[PDB]
């Protein structure tokens, strides 16, 4: 909870530290939920799917995949980010997760149950150039605003 | 002084001398000058003859009770002695231009590039009063001190097209502000702020969301022309809309592929291009339909969006 | 030149000479001519006497602050010397006619026969500036370059 205190007219800045406020107003500060919707539940290996989700307070978002270790970055392509509209919603076209180049995609190639999460631009190369180019660990991924959901990949039969 | 206002770092002066000019809404100063040495003035000719001009009081407006013209001390007569001509206050042209030119008024601009904007105007009243600039947020609050960058809120006469702070014009750094539609207000320093002396220039700030494209229809048949619009682009620059030749019908010819994009709208050139050369609609000299691989139409933008068109005729049903 | 605008393939000219005509919305050029040799002008008679005309600045409109009439260098006096008369800009009549006559403005026409249409107009300002033609679709987009056939978008007076 965050408060704002006003003071009577003519009071000085230094002398206003001790005098009580004439009135007040309070507001609450939390962090917005940035979650994914479509890459959840099931995924056929080699298939293409869109990236669907929402982000209340975000400008650039990145998608990471984890399996018994580091969160390997998934190279979605252009600028490795997705913009967010005024409706606090971000979307991407149909992307083949395993098809795309990068070591992040290589984890999802093999059949199993994994985890996929999204993170805001708060990383920014964990400090440095304005680009998402790292493999954030568990502490780094969790420290910023993020969310992850369980995903498993199934075999493809024509 | 008067007539050279910035020479003394003054935003205004009301010490009128003989033979100078006076505007409709002024408030003459009765101190030393032609405000205590000769407070009563009478018209000379035209509609203003006989009518009196009281300098000790504020001057009326809208060309009623104070006709425009030269004023004598004696009236219509044989004397040409302490003297005032009465003009009208005016703002003629005003624009918002980026650091390298390009009007951006009334058009949405990217927040990243909206950091070196300039405001310029031409006004009739340069001898009397400078014109103020006041940036207002969509909520309606004076944010001028936050966005001001230089020139001290005063913009000189002329100086339209001045892309540098050296010339007249004030720079505003609107990059930090959020997305919204903003209004820049221009008006005189003290008195000349009524109609025809003030102008509100609007400005839209919105995210640099990737260039937006929309179609008036998504499900169409062959032969039906479809209009495509490019949205949220930097004004004065040439985009390229591409067409993959794989979607083209196999039995098409070279001249049959150069007419997929029409010259409708803001389109500049149409044709088919390759990694080495291009074949425009002007002549069939570059790559052929089998030789080329892309169909393009370079399109500019005027304002916030530009519109083009396509011919869905001779397109694969997919 | 000025007064014979198409003689030099120019769409406009702002080099005013003595005794010529000037319209309400013009923007005089301060280069060689009567824009640097005599930038200050004063009225002669009628409602325009005494009123000044600043050629170095754009001229106001709607017959306010700039009355119509002849302007001297000396004002109402005994001099008839560098000189400007101020008229008003006007378009009087304009029609769309088929290749063999017949006005078709404001009336539906067949697409097959709408292939040799013409646009004509009469305007007051022929010495100063030509008048442009811009065809707009119902969606509101400039399609002039697609439908243009000749005359280079400039239509002459009369005709």
């Amino acid at each position: 909870e965050v408060d704002l205190e006003v003071y009577d007219a003519g009071v000085s800045a230094t002398a206003a530290v001790g005098q009580d406020a004439t009135n007040d107003i309070t507001l609450t500060i939390e962090e917005g939920g940035t979650t994914l919707s479509s890459p959840t539940g099931q995924y056929v290996v080699g298939s293409e799917v869109d990236i669907n989700g929402t982000a209340t307070s975000s400008d650039s978002v990145a998608i990471y995949v984890r399996d018994d270790g580091d969160w390997q970055l998934l190279e979605i392509g252009g600028d490795n980010e997705i913009s967010v509209d005024s409706d606090d919603t971000f979307e991407e076209e149909d992307i083949a997760l395993s098809g795309l180049s990068g070591d992040g995609s290589s984890i999802l190639s093999l059949t199993g149950t994994y985890r996929i999460g999204v993170i805001d631009a708060s990383d920014a190369d964990v400090g440095g150039d304005g680009s998402v180019d790292d493999s954030l660990t568990t502490s780094e991924f969790t420290s910023g605003v993020s969310s992850s959901n369980s995903i498993r990949v199934t075999d493809q039969a024509l | 002084e008067r007539g050279n206002l910035d020479a003394d770092s003054e935003s205004f002066n009301k010490t009128i001398q003989s033979g100078d000019r006076v505007f409709l809404g002024e408030e003459i100063s009765t101190d030393a000058g032609l405000g205590a040495s000769n407070p009563l003035l009478t018209g000379t000719a035209g509609n203003s003859e006989g009518v009196s001009l009281d300098l000790s009081s504020p001057i009326p407006q809208t060309t009623e009770n104070q006709p425009l013209g030269t004023y004598d001390v004696d009236g219509s007569g044989s004397a040409t002695t302490p003297n005032v001509t009465l003009l009208a206050p005016r703002i003629t042209d005003s624009e918002i231009l980026t650091s390298s030119g390009g009007d951006v008024t009334g058009s949405a601009i990217s927040s990243s590039d909206a950091g070196n904007l300039y405001v310029n105007a031409d006004y009739n009243y340069e001898s009397a009063e400078k014109v103020e600039v006041t940036v207002e947020d969509p909520s309606g609050t004076d944010i001028t001190n936050e966005v001001l960058s230089g020139t001290d809120t005063f913009v000189d006469d002329g100086s339209i097209g001045s892309t540098s702070s050296t010339g007249g014009g004030v720079g505003i750094d609107m990059s930090d502000q959020d997305a919204g539609e903003y209004t820049i207000i221009l008006e005189g320093a003290e008195d000349l702020d009524f109609g025809d002396a003030t102008e509100t220039m609007t400005l839209t700030i919105s995210s640099q969301d990737e260039i937006g494209i929309e179609l008036d229809s998504e499900s169409v048949t062959q032969g039906t022309d479809v209009q495509y619009t490019v949205t949220n682009g930097i004004d004065g620059n040439e985009h390229v809309v591409a067409m993959d030749l794989s979607d083209l019908q196999n039995d098409a010819t070279t001249e049959q592929a150069k007419e997929v994009f029409r010259n409708i709208g803001d389109t500049s050139e149409v044709g088919i291009a390759n990694s080495s050369a291009t074949n425009t609609s002007g002549s069939s000299t570059g790559p052929t339909v089998e030789t080329a691989d892309i169909a393009y139409a370079v399109v500019e933008i005027d304002g916030a969006s530009a519109v083009g068109g396509i011919e869905t005729q001779y397109l694969d049903d997919s």
